[PDB]
């Protein structure tokens, strides 16, 4: 079995380098179905995955995409649990995917859904998300990449700061409130999943780039270990930085005082603040619109 | 894929050769054929052809008496025959185990009392009864041990070690070893199936192969005897024969599309049944080199 | 058999002290008592009394707040109290395991954050729920592995070794280790039961002990509080009290005949409930030296 | 062609008999006391019993089962089991059709070893069928060159189901459908 | 549990050496019943067995016998399978039994019955029988000992030859047919259970003692590896020796010729020969009475 699989795999990638795509795809699936029929999942998984790899490497999205789905089907049929090996196979296949593949999103969804059903993550495996995010970004699917990166690993956090930084730079007419529209996303998103570490690191990397490119007037304020890059021309950024630390204290008073001083910002981020006040200050009372 | 058993007939590593085919599809014949072809191609190795068919098919195929005591077929000092009776519901695998374990005791017993050792055994599987059912229990029950061993690891092993991974290691060891008895290396063990181009046969074949695949037992050889090829024989005519092959050709195409990467060796039909060491070797030659009804027509109308 | 817990109160080897008794039979009391007697008798060893009763019986028995964080009872630098909530159907043993595994994590956590280490822990078992149910699964499932391992040895190991006793050894190793966590040495672990001389109590006691014996858990101590001994108290009279003890004496005889080789320590009844470190130590003294209603009558009418 | 579409031909009798074990047993000592606190049950059961058994038995004079096969190992195996299955359904079965028979020892235009050998094998099993199903209607049908299609060629071939086929005289009708 | 059992066992054998038999017996059983109730068989088995041993060693058949039965009950309740350990416990107890114990036979039967139910021997474990046989013989229960020894081990065979030899010697008036009445038992019994080895060894040991004590006229006849001690004054012994070898050949002709030459003996051992002719010669026809 082990010596037979290896062999045929060459006569398959031989039909692929020869042009015989139909032959290569038809033969492999029927044979793969046989393994599945006998519950020899493991065998089918390697065969299917390998077949999908070669197809994608040969720029044959059609077959490649199809096999990925078939693989996933088995994954759910074999109740393959989410772990390094299981994820690795998908990551290796995602890397060979063409950012323009008409099925991209579907493929991504399928993989992630699998990770959700066979893991304790309500939204999928972190590591897996790191790969998925990059793929989505290659097809200009920014918004989709942002979400995955938000729920990704440390590398995702870096690729999320780059996604937001390369977007801010793309803006021809920058303004005081423009830098906040991007920066705020980092503070709010990470604060929702309560990942203070990523919130602070993403903040530092983004605020430092902003200082080395736009050269805005500022001065770092340090107090009891904490620092707040006070921008002289960006109040939005000052407020946002204070909001982060405030949530860390989980003290109602501080949250109320910060909002009362920045009435305008308190109405721009109405819904957002309402949530933060419930997750960090146990507030059940809705957010009263200032304006 | 060469429609022959050359690679296997000339293999000196294989030591376990399976041969099945329910339906009186000429199993006995193919068995003696594959055994003779390997024995003649590798005279530097001892082969053993054993059957469990109560009809004593091997004794009626060669023309000599074969019993539980391995005896070299007359005329060959490389091939040996064995005819034993594999018999003379709560737990799966047990019954099958006892049956196979017994046949192997009959093997080692004939290697001590002259014969010394057979490099490759040609198992002529029984006509009925899945004598290979136990080819899945060992992997089954074992995997259950793994679900057992792991789960039995309550929070810890912090506290489990304070009141008491040798378990996760020995399990994996007893795991591989076991899986090594079923897998038994595809380069060391293989299974040869026999059938004919006929509905019922295909049905029986298709399932047989599925069964073996669930045993992870390597299978890539399908023998199809009784073929007519009545469109080449030098002495045409006879609608009766042409019509029958038109039907055999129908299914044969289903076999070449069902088992695309399988060794589907198509054997020719012989007037009468093939018996005797002589007529057997001359007929088994087609298992090494494809049978051509255009040129090999003589060899067939010869066995007649 | 001395009707006391001396041998246990002065034991420096024991490190697991169980204390059960469903029925509001003064379990909390006996627990604090046994813990104080051992701590005072062995000031060279740290003791830890932990309860799971949601009523916070240990905090109401001593007169101070006890939480998940082990705290030395005021006035003693040898005894410590712990009150944790052991919670804040397909496979047997699992649930129980999770429950106990969690309590032990609360133990090691309090030995790192000051306290360093407790030589013997006094487990104040919960009022309800057999928190010792998992004290049998480990031996159960394991023995099943043995039936599994052996049987999986088809004829051989002649042929089982040709296709592949590490399994028969590692099993026996995983066996002993497991059985060593339940047996946990009778010199290292024991179980103290508490009850009173009353029908329902005996019923509850009898079963409790059976349950523990099935766990192979050592049990030889039965506490019986609330006893009257109204035939010796210096200030006789009161039929009401004499009649009640006539009934308690009835069952007490069934206890001395049911548990002949058990440490049946008969504790005296106190006017009101015993609370506060002081009144507890003076009442626990009877667990070391038998209570004599003829002479110790003072100590009782003292706690009143 | 596949799937035992007659599997439900046993459930109705099955579950019903279970009702009888249920109904009777539910008759604790009595019916002395069972009637003081409360045989309509022992009667209605027997009524729902017969009616049910009447849907399976469906009268052998009203319902029957005709099996078809050929003189070949695998076929016999399939036939033998099929009949067992039907007997467990109490479904009447006494007709076994065996087509594709050669009878190559009578056809006027002998020769062809290939054809003679095949029938020697079919004759082997046919004897196992005549000894296995002694009191069964084993109608042996002749083999036709090509497949029989069209109302015409069908009626002329089905005539042998009414009157036995004689390879000595009816040889014409066969080499006719060709 | 292990440290508690050991302890109490001393306070028990202390009540036995003190005379308190009732106390010792009552206490142990109730306690043992407790282990059984909790299915802790193993514990009860050691306790019960140990208690029975001490009682028997103290010449207290009453209690000793009772405990043996109780042990057996558990043995069947715990479905204890027949093996060395299981048998050993019973053997050790059988050794301390008083040959005159009014329950002897019952005790023996119980033990053997257990061996039959939990073994593949239709009549009980061989080794076990070896011990049982000796015990029965101590109480003069010869006939019962003979049966057990017959179905015993190699040592039993020796003790069976001694049982028959000491019996033959007990006869004051010995005769030509007397020596056959004892010797024949060895040949027939062992030939029934088809134990040719024991049949030959028992024969050799018995025929040699007979020659060294009675000094009868004889001469050893040797042919093709086989030997037949031809006695000049004991035709019965000659016939019996030939019968043994005959059965070994399993040849009908020889069996018929031997009987036709010894017509008298063929009628004395009518039934016996009928059986032998069915087990060694496949004869279905009954034995025609010569006289
Ligand atoms: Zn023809």
């Amino acid at each position: 079995m082990g010596a037979k699989l290896a062999k045929t795999l060459q006569r398959f990638e031989n039909k692929i380098k020869a042009g015989d795509y139909y032959e290569a795809h038809q033969t492999l699936r029927t044979i793969a179905n046989r393994y599945v029929r006998s519950k020899s999942y493991e065998h089918a998984i390697e065969l299917i995955s390998q077949g999908a790899l070669s197809f994608l490497k040969a720029k044959q999205g059609g077959s490649g995409t199809d096999l990925i789905f078939y693989l996933l089907e088995v994954y759910d049929l074999a109740e393959v649990k989410v772990d390094d090996i299981s994820v690795a196979r998908l990551v290796r296949l995602i890397a060979e995917l063409d950012p323009s593949e008409p099925n991209l999103k579907d493929v991504i969804t399928g993989m992630n859904n699998w990770s959700i059903k066979f893991s304790e993550y309500k939204f999928g495996d972190p590591y897996l998300h790191n790969t998925i995010g990059s793929k989505l970004l290659e097809g200009d699917f920014v918004y989709e990449a942002e979400r995955y990166f938000m729920l990704g690993t440390h590398d995702s956090m870096i690729k999320y700061v780059d996604l937001l930084w390369d977007w801010l730079c793309q803006v021809d007419d920058i303004e005081d409130s423009t830098v906040a529209e991007f920066f705020s996303r980092l503070v709010f998103n990470y604060l929702f999943i309560s990942n203070i570490s990523f919130a602070h690191e993403s903040k530092d990397i983004f605020l430092e780039r902003f200082i080395e490119k736009f050269h805005p007037k500022y001065e770092k304020i340090d107090k009891n270990g904490y620092e707040i890059v006070f921008f002289e021309d960006y109040s939005d950024l000052n407020f946002l930085q204070l909001l982060l630390i405030t949530c860390q204290t989980a003290d109602a008073s501080y949250f109320l005082n910060l909002k009362n001083h920045y009435l305008d910002f308190s109405q721009a981020y109405k819904s957002e603040l309402e949530f933060l006040g419930q997750e960090y200050f146990n507030i059940v009372a809705p957010k009263q619109t200032n304006f | 894929v060469e429609p022959n058993l050359h690679s296997l007939i000339t293999s000196t590593t294989h030591k376990w050769i399976f041969v099945g085919g329910k339906g009186g599809v000429g199993k006995t014949t193919s068995s003696c054929s594959i055994a003779i072809q390997m024995a003649l191609s590798q005279p530097n190795k001892q082969f053993l052809l054993i059957s469990t068919d109560p009809a004593h098919n091997l004794s009626d195929a060669f023309g000599e008496k074969f019993g539980k005591d391995a005896r070299k077929v007359t005329g060959m000092n490389n091939l040996s025959c064995m005819e034993i009776d594999p018999s003379a519901g709560s737990i799966p695998g047990i019954d099958e185990a006892l049956s196979f374990m017994e046949v192997m005791k009959h093997i080692k017993r004939q290697e001590q009392g002259e014969g010394e050792t057979f490099d490759t055994v040609i198992f002529d599987t029984a006509p009925t009864g899945h004598t290979l059912r136990f080819l899945q229990l060992p992997n089954t029950l074992s995997k259950l041990l793994e679900k057992f061993g792991e789960i039995t690891n309550k929070l810890g092993p912090m506290l489990n070690s304070f009141m008491g991974i040798s378990g996760k290691l020995n399990e994996l060891k007893a795991n591989v070893e076991t899986i090594r008895q079923q897998f038994t290396d595809p380069d060391l063990t293989t299974f040869v199936c026999v059938c004919i181009s006929e509905f019922l046969s295909l049905y029986e074949t298709e399932r047989l192969i599925q069964e073996l695949i669930s045993y992870d037992m390597d299978v890539n050889s399908i023998i199809v005897n009784q073929l007519l090829f009545a469109e080449n024989d030098q002495e045409h005519n006879c609608k009766r024969c042409q019509a029958r092959w038109k039907m055999q050709k129908k299914y044969l195409d289903q076999i070449d599309e069902l088992y695309e990467d399988f060794h589907v060796v198509k054997m020719p039909l012989c007037a009468g049944e093939i018996r005797g060491l002589n007529n057997l070797t001359k007929f088994s030659q087609f298992l090494n080199k494809e049978y051509n009804p255009i040129t090999d027509g003589k060899v067939i109308y010869e066995l007649e």
